[PDB]
Parts: C-alpha cells; structure tokens; sequence
C-alpha cells in the first residue's frame, strides 16, 4: 500500500520522516503504536503520522 | 521518548 502526503510534517526525532504535499510514500506498514505509519521515502524507512497522509486506493 | 499524535 502507498499513501500520499496531504499535510506537511517535520521529523521530531531521527527516526521519524520529514514529508510535504503532494508526496507519495512507498511500502506503508500501520504500526502497533496508534497513529503512526511505517514507509518509504526518498529511499529511506522512517515513521510518520498517519493524519497527514492518505491511503492510495 | 512518546510521540503524540500530532496535529494539522
């Protein structure tokens, strides 16, 4: 599943992904720890939340 | 540490 970036986010930790609209992040895992996604972007995993984003049907 | 879950 992919999702595309709808609001802006800056990482808080290093963990984390810095997204912006119009993004599209790749191989998206929903992650035990409510509201937080798993995915790739630019080639690299990261976290990010999943308000800020929507899936790609 | 937490994560809240941040907001638009």
């Amino acid at each position: 599943v992919d999702y595309i970036v709808e609001y802006d986010y800056d990482a808080v930790h290093d963990d984390e992904l810095t997204i912006r609209v119009g993004e599209i992040i790749r191989n998206v895992k929903k992650l035990q720890e409510e509201g937080w996604l798993e995915g790739e972007l630019n080639g690299r995993r990261g976290m990010f939340p999943d308000n800020f984003v929507k899936e790609i049907k | 540490p937490p994560k809240p879950r941040p907001r638009r």
